[PDB]
This record gives structure tokens, sequence and C-alpha cells, in this order.
């Protein structure tokens, strides 16, 4: 069984599904497997009422989404948790006839299961959502980057920065909150190196346009050599940008 | 609303597992 990609999903899923590997290990043991269960009507009815909210909470996000791939993806999952409930509950009322009953003990198992298995894939459709909203955030910053190359006045400079900074303060909060979420530690210091060569660069940046937009207005000398620095600096910074969003869209072996 | 719904969901799981005697009889 996959690792979980997130903190937040480990949190979550991590003793229910702890919980149902004792189960079903129970459940392959005949001394204790071959025991009256009790009435399971009340819990089997809890959950399903917690199933119910689960997928009307779940429908409201998806009248009122933007993303479209949100809409089409969690729908799925909501079929998926609610026929592992019926499946228990089945097991509920075969058990009220036949505490003894042998379906209703694989109907418990394979309801558990069915029921992990689809809250497992709603948690893991949001957070693509999630990755997905940062990911335009990351692609707006490499759009506005290759604007650099038409700052040409000292008043356009001031412009720029005054909207880079901003933009660029908001994609690390977002890139350093999501790479702590990481499970993966792997990932996480792609992440963080990544992030940070950018972080690095970006005063970087904002020099090589300082000395390019000087040269060009003081009519200087090297005007060619100051474009090359700032050509490298929203190449390199570009290179990592899309090397971040290509790492906030891995999933590991162990997952799948 | 949407977190609480998990928790609660995860919490009646919870809950039927120990019905089942999971982590209170075996």
């Amino acid at each position: 069984m996959p690792v979980f990609h997130t903190r937040t999903i480990e949190s979550i899923l991590e003793p229910v599904a702890q919980q149902i590997s004792h189960l079903v290990i129970m459940h392959e043991e005949g001394e204790v497997d071959g025991k009256a269960i009790p009435d399971l009507t009340a819990p089997v009815s809890a959950v399903q009422a917690a199933v119910s909210n689960l997928v009307r909470v779940g429908k409201e996000t998806v009248q009122t989404t933007e993303d479209q791939i949100l809409k089409r993806d969690m729908p799925p999952a909501f079929i998926k948790v609610e026929n592992a409930c019926t499946k228990l509950v089945r097991a509920a009322q075969m058990l009220q006839a036949d505490p003894y009953s042998v379906p209703a003990r694989d109907y418990l198992i394979d309801g558990s299961r069915g029921i992990l298995s689809g809250t497992s894939d709603l948690l893991l459709t949001f957070d693509e959502a999630e990755v997905r909203k940062i990911i335009r955030v990351c692609k707006g910053i490499l759009e506005y980057l290759t604007v650099a190359e038409v700052v040409e006045t000292m008043e356009d400079l001031v412009t720029y920065t005054k909207n880079l900074g901003p933009g660029m303060t908001k994609m690390a909060k977002m890139i350093d909150e999501r790479q702590q979420e990481l499970t993966h530690q792997e990932h996480r210091v792609m992440l963080v190196n990544s992030m940070n060569t950018v972080k690095e660069l970006l005063p970087v940046l904002i020099s090589a346009m300082k000395i390019f937009v000087t040269t060009k207005n003081t009519k200087s000398q090297g005007i060619e050599e100051a474009l090359k620095n700032r050509n490298f600096t929203v190449e390199k910074m570009s290179a990592e940008i899309n090397e971040i969003i290509r790492v906030l869209q891995l999933t590991s072996w162990d997952e799948d | 609303d949407i977190d609480q719904m998990f928790s609660t969901l995860l919490g009646e799981m919870d809950l039927l597992t120990q019905s089942l005697g999971v982590d209170t009889l075996y």
C-alpha cells in the first residue's frame, strides 16, 4: 500500500488504514472471525450519515468551483464512497439476521476499503486542485519575467519592481507551505533548492535591469553586456520555476 | 465545513472498527 502524498492526508487516513488492516488480520484468523458479531446497525448508520454529509459538501464544491478538472474528478469519488457504504449497510442487515454470516464479514472489509479508497481519491483530487493554483501563480511569474526584456527606462523599472516584488513573495510563501506538507523528502529538497535559487537571483535581476537601463539612457558603452546578464538571469530563474512546476506535480513510485 | 466532514467520517469509521473489537477486544 502507497505512502500518502501530504502530511495532511496522511494524518487523516493513516489511523483508518491502520484499523482496517487490523480488521483484515482478524478476519483472516479463523477462531476470532468465527465469533458472533453484535449488531452494527447503529455504527454503520452513523458512517452512512457521515458519508451523506461528506457528499453534500462535496457537491457544493462541484457546483461552485472554477476548476473544471475538479468538477470532472470529484463525482467518481462520491460514487465510490457511497457504493462502499451500501456494502456496510448490507453487512449490518445480514449480521442482524445471522451474527455468523460469512458474506457480511467480506462486505465489512470491502466496504471499509472502499471508503478508505474513495476518501483517498477525494483528498487527492482536492490536493491536485491546490497544486494547480500554485502552478498558476508560478506561470504568471514566468510570463512577467518575459516582460523584463522591454523595460527601457528607470520609470518602467520601478513599476516592474513594484509588481514582481509581491508576486514573488506570494509564490515563495506558497512553495514554502507546500514543501512542508510533502511526505517525500527528496521533493521537499528540490522545491527548497529551486525556490532559494529564485529568491537569490531576484535582486540580481533588478540590478542587471538597472545597469541596462542606466547604460541605455546614459548612451554608454557595453549595453550589449548588460543585456547578457539580464537575459541570463531571466533564463535561469525561468528554468528554475519550470523545475518547481515539474516537481509540484511529481508523485513517486511508492504512491502508484 | 469540508475538513470537518472528513474528520467526522473517519471518526465514525474509527468507532465502527472499534465495534468490531479492532483496538478494544482484539
